RNA sequence: AAACUUUCAACAACGGAUCUCUUGGUUCUCGCAUCGAUGAAGAACGCAGCGAAAUGCGAUACGUAAUAUGAAUUGCAGAUAUUCGUGAAUCAUCGAAUCUUUGAACGCACAUUGCGCCCUCUGGUAUUCCGGAGGGCAUGCCUGUUUGAGCGUCGU
RNA sequence: GCGAGAGACCGAUAGCGAACAAGUACAGUGAUGGAAAGAUGAAAAGAACUUUGAAAAGAGAGUGAAAAAGUACGUGAAAUUG
RNA sequence: AAUAGGGUGAAGCCAGAGGAAACUCUGGUGGAGGCUCGUAGCGGUUCUGACGUGCAAAUCGAUCGUCGAAUUUGGGUAUAGG
RNA sequence: UGCUGUAAAGCUGGGUCGAACGGCCUCUAGUGCAGAUCUUGGUGGUAGUAGCAAAUAUUCAAAUGAGAACUUUGAAGACUGAAGUGGGGAAAGGUUCCAUGUCAACAGCAGUUGGACAUGGGUUAGUCGAUCCUAAGAGAUGGGGAAGCUCCGUUUCAACGUGCUUGAUUUUUCAGGCCAACCAUCGAAAGGGAAUCCGGUUAAAAUUCCGGAACUUGGAUAUGGAUUCUUCACGGCAACGUAACUGAAUGUGGAGACGUCGGCGUGAGCCCUGGGAGGAGUUAUCUUUUCUUCUUAACAGCUUAUCACCCUGGAAUUGGUUUAUCCGGAGAUGGGGUCUUAUGGCUGGAAGAGCGCGGUAAUUUUGCCGCGUCCGGUGCGCUUACGACGGUCCUUGAAAAUCCACAGGAAGGAAUAGUUUUCAUGCCAAGUCGUACUCAUAACCGCAGCAGGUCUCCAAGGUUAACAGCCUCUAGUUGAUAGAAUAAUGUAGAUAAGGGAAGUCGGCAAAAUAGAUCCGUAACUUCGGGAUAAGGAUUGGCUCUAAGGAUCGGUAACGAUCAACUUAGAACUGGUACGGACAAGGGGAAUCUGACUGUCUAAUUAAAACAUAGCAUUG
RNA sequence: UAACGAGAUUCCCACUGUCCCUAUCUACUAUCUAGCGAAACCACAGCCAAGGGAACGGGCUUGGCAGAAUCAGCGGGGAAAG
């Protein structure tokens, strides 16, 4: 079987010096250098991987259209759907309870 | 003779602390207007392991009172503090585990931790896992508070000094034997170069005051004067007594 | 152990060429020349090494400017040009 | 090594040009005393120290 | 008796003593006061028709200008080189210049021929980008100029 | 340092380390250490040519006052050697 | 950055049997350990072998310790002569 | 050659030689050698002696040449045997690379050969690196020490921006709006990081040149599309989709960005194998046979997934489910969907390339023509990448440059027209330095062409648990002074009657055992061990038998087809052999000592010494 | 004190050239040849017995004796060399 060599001066099996073995149209077997695997965009609230967003190496996000990097919603590409749902409900209920505590307080600020 | 390992540690070449993996200095907030007059509320985001520390640390996010910003604080996690808990800090904060209160605002018998020796130094006493400070009494006329430290010593601190209510988490760590040299190696691998220790009696007279002899023996009293000089202070320094501790002290 | 086998592990230069004197006495980790003292303003020289002064001093190079000061002094440091005789 | 600095490669260029025999028309000059190039250097024998 | 060993002589070897020199050294005396931010001493790299070194020089590179002198240089070659002459050769003299990358070394940096910013000119359909040419940007301190700061302080 | 004149000085293992492409070649990671090495002849006139040899060389010849001066160069001692 | 192939078989989990209970027993599964046999590797026990004007100013051969961690190792970096 | 003197010495004959030198009266001194393990240089005996013996191994012929054990070519015989004697690199070297010539010196024999000697030639980058970032650390500035060379400090007792962003102005003036916690700088050719592949080509360069096909960054900028009269888009209940589809200050997040081990799954390359179309080998006999070609790059589009998520629904007779037992009223099973595109498929790239054949041109620069290049299968296979999981820690396993999204709502925007270069297409540019070769039993360091040392990538077939040992394919070497003999003594290796440690300080050295299956296994014990304890049996070849599965088709408990090596048993058989080479524990009863794993005297001591967990004391 | 140990020691089984008591075989040396070619060491050298002697002579005294040139081995001496 054919054996391969690195194509660059780095001779060490480092994280950025990974190779694949590929057969060429010349009936050869050469090493093809593999880039580092991309990591998934994650939610800032729960830490889970965000759906609908491309997995790219960070500079490659600059070279893609905006629809690949976001989701059409508030906090689209930043928070997941469930974490946005909790923000809306928490904001609504807490601000609603803020009114009751105000009207209740005004009842004790005029009689005692 | 030669410079002994005691004296070689002060230069601090290979004896500095290994601090690459440490998660920041654990401190209280800077004493500001909100803490001096009312209270401020923060939320616990993380409870993380700090290498070299037995106590977990808590990352608590506060708002900046003066600019639109978030301030991340590194507190020592008291036991029972959880992620998402609201932490209240100030004079008017309530007596709940994890809250930071002035010592005068705590009744007698209050168990408090990360107590300030001096007003605003952001925590000095009772910071290791399982340790705490007990409040003995108050002296409102002199504005002073009496506390009991983990060593059993009584100290008088300003009532404006702050502390965190509860016991430092991670206690009971010492109850388990290490069982291994490798375990001690890994323990000190992220603390400093102080292990392993060669017995001074096993060296040569250049290396130590205990070295030399046709048998391993100290030769003179191992209790050393407090007024001795560097290079002599090897052994039991200023020992008031020696031998097995029998009875109460 | 300490002789021939240990001498085979020598492939890391402690010193490289110096920019001031070009001599290969520039300590890489100290960033200092052991010969001329670069990057210090003064040149490294000692009275206990008189032979070292011989090796690098005035007259061991070109003296491309001190060559001619004596010849300029003898003429009173002339300014101008020579006049052709009639 | 293959990966070398400019300063290194510049010293190695000068070392090649000084490593040449004496041109023979020089031995015919009047009052000539040089019979051969006395500063030859072989790569395996004496190292450049660069 | 040969061979061999040893001694001696002649000639030839090995080797480089002796003799004789000597553009060198050493010491004494006499006279003089002249390095550098107007960039020194030193370093690196280059330069000749044919050169590796030494010597000289710096992209004007074994040298340019000028003054003097007066026919060479020379190992070979060769003038679009020269001879009763603005004229060969010449560190003879020397007063005008050039002086790469550096170096106290000065935009920052330098185990990198790494990275800036400003002005004028110029090319690419350009106040902004890319290329080129020239000129600039170190620190301490002094005198002065301008612009400022301080309820330090005077006046209304 | 620059420019000069000298000596009951040394005469190439001496005199400065260096009379010579000497602080050179070379050594050491480095600070540093650091040599050896002068002489054909007035003049290369540095041996054309023939011959044996694969060649280096040899034998004739030639130049030179001398080749008992051939660059392994004035003289050419001793050890050692044919 | 590197470390063949086996042995043993810890927690946890599944099923069955016995018992009034407290509980006990059996078969699997699982894959722990500064565990173990043993390569590369790291080391250097014995022959008091070879060599001992050596291949070598410390090597060569067999034998041997250890081989998943207090492991081995490149580069960078720090510590400098009482 | 002699003469004189007791002598130190003086004179002289002959030969050689070529430029200076002596006698006497005095002066002066660096003034007399056999020794100092004297200094520098030169030369001997030893002596044609010790020796040129590790790495299995060479032989015949031809060519060249004056000359051939050693050069070249052919034939053979061999070895390394993919953990290489193969193909590359990092450090280090520096021209050792290639062609031509060449043999005085070197290659401890030789030499026509060479990493030697001489003359020339040779290293092509927007995409590979450096350059940039920060790491441990190094280190300016403001200051503070120090007689000073200089020391401390890098968020520091500092009035610390060579600030940006706009509308501009062509009036080279401006008008303003925001900030300045932190932020000099150096520090990685193995960390982070913008972007390139295939085929061909040289005597020597190629991810660099040639052909084709792409990609990134920076700038400029028009057309098409898109959007707006409801000004800054629509669809889906939703997860979310798309060709686009304003968004300042400021803020919040994400990526960069992360240990190790265990088993499992998927892919890729390799291995194995069937048919067909070619080529080569064997053919006394046999062999539908043995060997070999049948390939597909970066890049673009469509499609493709475990996990995760959404809608429906409401669960005990608890169900789903992994090799590994985890999940579910905080919503399971079931039904239906969304996403990441890791990985595979189809197509474009692209057959025009490459490969294998056949037929022709010719000294011939260099070719021309034709055919084929297809369809499958298999797996506890090897290596590697990824994925979902699980174990582990008094150990929780970098940073920064850089890029993106979101929150916010500043500002500016249409109708006869307005905006945007995150949609498509188009235009220009990408500088500097390295780049040859060795990377080692001859290119590095050990004085050297030294049996030493020196980091790393790829890895075929058979046997086997095995990447061990042994044999072989691809590739590469055949290098190590040689010839003739075979004394003693050696070095390395074997065997040995009877006895079996009587040898010796001592079983030193050697022998014996050894794989696997099955049986059996003591004292003691910290209950984990001891333990492979001890001690036994079997093992080949051949011919069979049985068991263990997959996919389809509706008592389907059956048929059909396909498929991997594991286990158990039986008969026969042979000079009783059989882990047949290789590989591969000797065991037991006790005492001293250290608990154990671990560490040190590089180059005479590896231990009972050191360390260790544990215990205790002191500040 | 279970387990562990290239730690020190005694005994037992197996095993054997450790031994009785040696023998034989293989490769490489040694040996001889072509080529190549060192080093340690060296007052002068090299036959014994006795004597005396710095009390253990190669040399002196008295005796024994004594014949070229040599090759392989060898380890008594040179109070051998370092
Ligand atoms: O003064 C005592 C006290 C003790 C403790 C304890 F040690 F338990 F944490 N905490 C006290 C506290 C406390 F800080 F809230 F815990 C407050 C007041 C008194 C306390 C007594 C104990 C009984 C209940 C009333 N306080
Ligand atoms: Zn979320
Ligand atoms: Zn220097």
């Amino acid at each position: 079987a054919q054996r391969v060599t690195y194509r660059r001066r780095n001779p060490y099996n480092t994280r950025s010096n990974k190779i694949k073995v590929v057969k060429t149209p010349g009936g050869k077997l050469v090493a093809q250098h593999v880039k580092k695997a991309a990591s998934r965009v994650k939610c800032g609230d729960c830490g889970s991987a965000l759906a609908g967003i491309s997995t790219l190496r960070p500079r490659q996000y600059a070279q893609v259209s905006k629809t690949h990097k976001t989701v059409q919603r508030a906090y689209g590409g930043s928070r997941c759907a469930n974490c946005v749902k909790e923000r809306i409900v928490r904001a609504f209920l807490i601000e609603e309870q803020k009114i009751v505590k105000r009207v209740l307080k005004e009842q004790q600020d005029k009689e005692k | 003779g030669r410079v002994i390992r005691n004296q070689r540690k002060g230069a601090g070449s290979i004896f500095t602390s290994h601090t690459r993996l440490r998660k920041g200095a654990a401190k209280l907030r800077t004493l500001d207007y909100a803490e001096r007059h009312g209270y401020i509320r923060g939320v616990v985001k993380q409870i993380i392991h700090d290498p070299g520390r037995g106590a977990p640390l808590a990352k608590v996010a506060f708002r900046d009172p003066y600019k639109y910003k978030l301030r991340e604080e590194t507190f020592i996690a008291n036991e029972g503090v959880y992620t998402g808990q609201f932490i209240y800090a100030g004079k008017k904060a309530s007596l709940n585990v994890g809250n930071i209160l002035p010592l005068g605002a705590c009744p007698e018998g209050t168990i408090v931790s990360n107590v300030e020796e001096k007003v605003g130094d952001r925590g000095a006493l009772g910071r290791t896992s399982g340790n705490y400070v007990i409040i003995i009494g108050h002296n409102p006329d002199e504005n002073k508070t009496r506390v009991k430290l983990p060593s059993g010593a009584k100290k008088i601190i300003s009532s404006d000094a702050r502390g965190v209510i509860g016991v430092v988490a991670g206690g009971g760590r010492i109850d388990k034997p290490l069982l291994k040299a490798g375990r001690a190696f890994h323990k000190y691998k992220v603390k400093r170069n102080s292990w392993p220790k060669t017995r001074g009696v096993a060296m040569n007279p250049v290396d130590h005051p205990h070295g030399g002899g046709n048998h391993q023996h100290i030769g003179k009293a191992s209790t050393i004067s407090r007024g001795a000089v560097s290079g002599q202070k090897a052994g039991l320094i200023a020992a008031r007594r020696t031998g097995l501790l029998r009875g109460t002290q | 152990g300490k002789g021939t086998p240990s001498l085979g592990k020598r492939h890391n230069k402690s010193h490289t060429l110096c920019n001031r004197c070009g001599r290969r006495s520039f300590h890489v980790q100290k960033k200092t020349c052991s010969s001329c003292g670069y990057p210090a303003a003064k040149m490294r020289s000692h009275n206990w090494a008189l032979k070292a002064k011989r090796r690098r001093t005035t007259g061991t190079g070109r003296m491309a400017y001190l060559k001619h000061v004596t010849r300029r002094f003898k003429n009173g440091f002339q300014t101008g040009v020579a006049k052709a005789q009639t | 090594p293959s990966q070398k600095s400019f300063r290194t490669k510049q010293k190695l260029a000068k070392a090649q040009k000084q490593n040449r025999p004496l041109p023979q028309w020089i031995r015919l000059r009047t009052d000539n005393k040089i019979r051969y190039n006395a500063k030859r250097r072989h790569w395996r024998r004496t190292k450049l120290g660069i």
